[PDB]
RNA sequence: AGGGGAUCGAAGAUGAUCAGAUACCGUCGUAGUCUUAACCAUAAACUAUGCCGACUAGGGAUCGGGUGGUGUUUUUUUAAUGACCCACUCGGCACCUUACGAGAAAUCAAAGUCUUUGGGUUCUGGGGGGAGUAUGGUCGCAAGGCUGAAACUUAAAGGAAUUG
């Protein structure tokens, strides 16, 4: 019987969307499935900032970030515990962490 | 002796209400068996099935009894009582208790001219309690309770005398054959023929008159 | 339920909702029996008599338990302007 | 882990219960009431129980818990519960409103105080 | 039926209106929309008080007619309307029943809160919705204090309060008490105020 | 086996059949 | 299967049961006689039981 | 497309009854609805219906009363034998003593009561009880 | 509704889609394909009579173990040879 | 068939792994991947849910259109017009609660208005195998598509849910 009312992940008023690759199962998905995240960072870490902000030229000066969008997919998204298996009503729960 | 803790039991032990429809026409949910025994004696059990059960414990297994008893005169009012426990003879007599709780009310009626005492059903009923469907259907005289044994025998404590039907579903389900064969009998009340189209004015409920004798201690 | 001769029969005669005239159930226990108080002149209440709806297990389930009674209260003349029959 | 069991707090939850005032925040003193108003089987449990009901004890004299109440706390909170001030409403300049709520009154058929907003 | 003095006077009125009971919810929700006078700009809605106040009257009269006023049971979970319900007990027989319900009052004897009443009051037919759902197991009718969005299941007569707090739960359950005493027993002279306070309704706390 | 390749399976039968046959035309 | 098996011991038991002759005894009788003998006996007189009387023991309980 | 009018119509008599309803609206008013109405009303399964001008087809407004489990049509308005009126009444009605089958006979539309007294069959169209 | 049609005209349909849907009845189409007649090794006929070949030592399928006796049979009317079952016990020894 | 052939990459080749390893992993690479003209007609071509018509219950977001609002924010002075707010209301993509009702259940605003069995209408199924097989026919350059048996065989095959 049918596990996931939504199947996969919406569709609805299309029947087919361009797929992606799995930023590191290096896999396929289509894009209306596939788990993703926006990896923001700094390009210095944290514990760097010493040195960093210390040694340099420029008043204080103002770190730099990184802007990784990635994605997923429900093989390489459940071993990297990026999600996971939800008890039977806990799956329904739409709302982000 | 009976200690009734229950308000419709007290009015029954303290005889201030004596008939079984007193109940039924107020609409009054019975919790204890002590009163349908009271209010209808001269009652017949007769015991259907007795089909042992199967589980588990944590590691390997469960194993009982389950027992089906139907409740009647045979007149009017039936009940019906499925009850599964560590004793066979146990959760027999405790159906009974459970048949007894469950006993409803019967429009029985006639197939044609009304000469003196109903034979049949009112009107066209019928039950269901998955996949079996019974479906009850009035009849001539001298014709019988044309039914499935288990059937005839609910229909006879329901105290029917001729009634056709026409069943349908997995109908070798015992349990769940006689639990819409009851459904069925039990909305014969149900249907608003244009006999009972008049209008009368509501009885007061005898929870209020004889109010100041029932309440707590 | 007549006969025969006459006699009635049929061991009982259902009591009626009032907000459908659809029989009350003899297991609709969610069907109910309001009793309203009737008053004398000025304040006092009487015991013994009082005015009586009798509301059914489907019209109150389905929330028409209130605007029911409402219609049915002004009605026989125990509310004014509470409900409005046009809507 | 010292997690007095059931059978210790069912029965100081007990004792507080029925003789309340005859207690008192000691240990020793209440120790010796149980062998008057109890029967305990064993002399150690006595003890553990009697630790309980004395614990309970100071807390009580320090606000209500939660399951518990005896005589003389069942009227000290109805004499709380009784407080009325000099009235609120009342009315302090009129009776301040707001729209319709005006309309409201206006088509009701009533004098009342008014203001707008 | 009722004569000319149940009237609502604006003497009662103002406390209502002083009480804030008139002010409503911003979902109106389909069953109470009877109730809405009309909107306030800036999105609020305005009860209609000469409603209120009849409901309450036919509310106090249902009240009455129940011979041993005893086994009425009114109820509160609900923090601001269990002190009044205590009062209403106090004043009229009445069983109150104060905060945890205990799923298996009224159904299931075998308990030790086995109210087996014949009408039951509600504060709030959301927190309180295990009482009335219990309640209509076993045939017993059911006054309650509504807002605008309010669980209009298995309630008969409902009164369009405020519940949403100040003291328009305990007016309201004030009043209630107040005219189920001047409905028969001894209050007489429906036309002179109380020497009991409305304050003695109020929340705690503090 | 596979449904996908039982049928791969019988596809291969079928076509040495189809051959089997013809080597009499 | 295997359909060349052992046509060897074609009639074991039935070629080597103890004869035993089938004792004599008084006729039953036939007819409207016979379902007399029924109706008197299964039950007009009834014999032993158990709560839903029996039918064909032998040894019985005891 | 609409296709019956009259099932269409008697559909939501039904489904209104059932929901508690005591009021329908109807469209749209054909004649065969109204005869349908009338021979319902008589029998008492219904208030008093009210026709409404549109410029169009119609509308009717019907008062219930509890009291109908099911009216329903036929369709397709079968042929009926007069002997054969008895094969269905006795197929879809509850029970001997009530409910009605109504026809369409040349005579008119009436129920199966009737026209049995008038001694004239048609061709079938509904029911009630 | 009901997915057939239903109009005072459809007949036509009405029989002649059994007359189709009538084929995935087996007995039916046993029936109507005379498959008594042809493929049977009796006639369709009740009984039927012939030879005896050889004998067999049948065994028998799972889960149980023995020699079920049974004849070869020459079928006269047909010259069909079919193996069939001696039953009761050593009869197999009134055949020859 | 011609063009194009960056990439990735069936075949194949190679390095490892393994008892074996024709694989998975590594590298190399044909066809292919793009296109143009022709073919092919099939996918879990999915919502595993025919189409039109009516009816039965609430809640809120969002897309498109329209409507009403001595609304908000915009010029250098507050009118236009732009966006934005609020209410409405058609026609959408969906969601939420609910469950009167239905269902074997899972579940469903239809999968409801069905033993109180009928709005119109197309299509398909009738235990499991044998088998999408054989045979004829037909479309295709081909691969194949469409059409489609029986002999014989078998008591289960199968669904949803529950407990281990
Ligand atoms: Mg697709
Ligand atoms: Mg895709
Ligand atoms: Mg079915
Ligand atoms: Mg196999
Ligand atoms: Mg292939
Ligand atoms: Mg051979
Ligand atoms: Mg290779
Ligand atoms: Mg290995
Ligand atoms: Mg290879
Ligand atoms: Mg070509
Ligand atoms: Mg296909
Ligand atoms: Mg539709
Ligand atoms: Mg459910
Ligand atoms: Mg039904
Ligand atoms: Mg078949
Ligand atoms: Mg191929
Ligand atoms: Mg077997
Ligand atoms: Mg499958
Ligand atoms: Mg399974
Ligand atoms: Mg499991």
């Amino acid at each position: 019987p049918k596990k996931r009312a939504s199947n996969g992940r919406n569709k609805k008023g299309r029947g087919h969307v361009k797929p992606v690759r799995c930023v590191n199962c290096s896999k396929s998905i289509p894009k209306d499935k596939a788990i993703k995240r926006m990896a923001i960072r700094n390009i210095v870490e944290a514990a760097a900032v010493r040195d960093l902000s210390e040694a340099s030229v420029y008043p204080e000066y103002a770190l730099p970030k990184t802007y990784n969008k990635l994605h997923y997919c429900v093989s390489c998204a459940i071993h990297a515990r990026i999600v996971r298996v939800r008890s039977r009503e806990d799956r329904k729960n739409r709302a982000p962490p | 002796g009976w200690v009734p803790v229950t308000k419709l039991g007290r009015l029954v032990k303290a005889g201030k209400i004596t008939t079984i429809e007193e109940i039924f026409l107020h609409s009054l949910p019975v919790k204890e068996f002590q009163i349908i025994d009271t209010l209808l004696p001269g009652l017949q059990d007769e015991v259907m099935n007795i089909k042992p059960v199967q589980k588990q414990t944590r590691a390997g297994q469960r194993t009982r009894f389950k027992a089906v008893v139907v409740v009647g005169d045979s007149n009017g009012h039936v009940g019906l009582g499925i009850k599964t426990a560590k004793e066979v003879a146990g959760a027999i007599r405790a159906g009974i208790i459970i048949a007894k709780l469950s006993v409803i009310p019967i429009r029985r009626g006639y197939w044609g001219t009304n000469l003196g005492q109903p034979h049949s059903l009112a009107t066209k009923t019928t039950g269901k309690c998955g996949s079996v469907t019974v479906r009850l259907i009035p009849a001539p005289r001298g014709s019988g309770i044309v039914a499935s044994p288990a059937v005839k025998k609910l229909l006879q404590l329901a105290g029917v005398e001729d009634v056709y039907t026409q069943s349908n579903g997995k109908t070798r389900t015992l349990e769940n054959t006689l639990k819409a064969a009851f459904v069925a009998i039990g909305n014969t009340y149900g249907f608003l023929t244009p006999n009972l189209w008049a209008e009368q004015p509501l009885p007061v409920s005898p929870l209020d008159i004889y109010s100041d004798e029932a309440s707590a201690q | 339920m007549e006969n025969d001769k006459g006699q009635l029969v049929e061991l009982y005669v259902p009591r009626k909702c009032s907000a459908t005239n659809r029989i009350i159930k003899a297991d609709d226990h969610a069907s109910v029996q309001i009793n309203v108080a009737k008053v004398d002149e000025e304040g006092r209440a009487i015991p013994g008599e009082y005015v009586t709806y009798a509301l059914s297990g489907y019209v109150r389930s389905r929330g028409e338990s209130d605007d029911s009674l409402n219609r049915l209260a002004q009605n026989d003349g125990l509310l004014k302007n509470v409900w409005s029959y046009s809507r | 882990g010292r997690v007095r069991t059931k059978t210790v707090k069912r029965a100081s939850k007990a004792l507080i219960e029925r003789y309340y005032p005859k207690l008192t925040l000691d240990f020793q003193t209440n120790k010796r009431l149980c062998d008057e108003i109890a029967t305990i089987q064993s002399k150690r449990l006595r003890n553990k129980i009697a630790g309980y009901t004395t614990h309970l004890m100071k807390r009580i004299q320090k606000g209500p818990v939660r399951g518990i109440s005896f005589k003389l706390q069942e009227e000290e909170r109805e004499r709380k519960d009784q407080y009325v001030p000099e009235v609120s409403a009342r009315s302090n300049g009129v009776l301040n409103v707001d729209n319709q709520t005006s309309d409201l009154v206006k088509s009701l058929g009533l004098k009342l105080p008014l203001s707008v907003i | 039926s009722l004569p000319a003095t149940f009237d609502l006077t604006p003497e009662d009125a103002q406390l209502l209106l002083a009480a804030n009971t008139h002010l409503g919810a911003r979902n109106v929700q389909v069953h109470q929309e009877p109730y809405v006078f009309n909107a306030r700009p800036d999105g609020v809605h305005v009860i209609n008080v000469g409603k209120t106040w009849e409901k309450l009257v036919l509310a106090a009269r249902i009240i009455a007619a129940i011979p041993n006023p005893e086994d009425v049971v009114a109820i509160s979970s609900r923090t601001f309307g269990q002190r009044a319900v205590l009062k209403f007990a106090a004043h009229t027989g009445a069983t109150p029943i104060a905060g945890r319900f205990t799923p298996g009052s009224f159904t299931n004897y075998i308990t030790r809160s086995f109210k087996e009443p014949r009408l039951v009051i509600v504060t709030d037919p959301r927190s309180d919705a295990q009482a009335i759902k219990e309640a209509s197991y076993v045939n017993i009718p059911v006054i309650a204090l509504t807002d605008l969005d309010s669980p209009s299941e298995f309630v008969d007569v409902a009164i369009p309060c405020n519940n949403r707090g100040k003291h328009s739960i305990g007016l309201i359950w004030y009043l209630l008490a107040r005219e189920v005493l001047r409905l028969r027993g001894a209050l007489v002279d429906r036309t002179q105020p109380w020497s009991i306070m409305p304050d003695l309704y109020f929340y705690r706390d503090p | 086996m596979r449904a996908k390749w039982r049928k791969k399976r019988t596809r291969r039968l079928k076509r040495k059949r189809r051959k089997v046959r013809a080597r009499s035309k | 299967a295997k359909v060349h098996g052992s046509l060897a011991r074609a009639g074991k038991v039935k070629s080597q049961t103890p004869k035993v002759e089938k004792t004599e005894k008084p006729k039953k009788p036939k007819g409207r006689a016979y379902k007399r003998l029924l109706y008197t006996r299964r039950f007009v007189n009834v014999t032993l039981v158990n709560g839903k009387r029996r039918m064909n023991p032998g040894p019985s309980v005891q | 497309t609409r296709s019956s009018v009259l099932a269409d119509a008697l559909n939501a008599i039904n489904n209104a009854e059932k929901t508690g309803k005591r009021q329908v609206l109807i469209r749209p008013s054909s004649k065969v609805i109204i005869k349908f109405l009338q021979v319902m009303q008589k029998h008492g399964y219904i208030g008093e219906f009210e026709y409404i001008d549109d410029h169009r087809s119609g509308k009717i407004v019907v008062q219930l009363n509890g009291r109908l489990n099911k009216c329903g049509v036929i369709s397709p308005r079968f042929n009926v034998k007069i002997g054969d009126i008895e094969k269905w009444t006795a197929n879809l009605l509850p029970a001997r003593q009530f409910g009605y089958v109504i026809l369409t006979t040349s005579a008119g539309i009436m129920d199966h009561e009737e026209a049995r007294r008038k001694h004239v069959s048609g061709k079938i169209l509904g029911f009630v009880y | 509704g009901k997915g057939k049609p239903r109009g005072l005209n459809s007949a036509r349909k009405l029989r002649v889609h059994r007359r189709n849907n009538r084929w995935a009845e087996n007995n039916y189409k046993k029936r109507l394909l005379g498959t008594a007649f042809k493929s049977s090794p009796f006639g369709g006929s009740s009984h039927a009579k012939g030879i005896v070949l050889e004998k067999l030592g049948i065994e028998s399928k799972q889960p149980n173990s023995a020699i079920r006796k049974c004849v070869r049979v020459q079928l006269i009317k047909n010259g069909k040879k079919v193996t069939a079952f001696v039953p009761n016990d050593g009869c197999l020894n009134f055949v020859d």
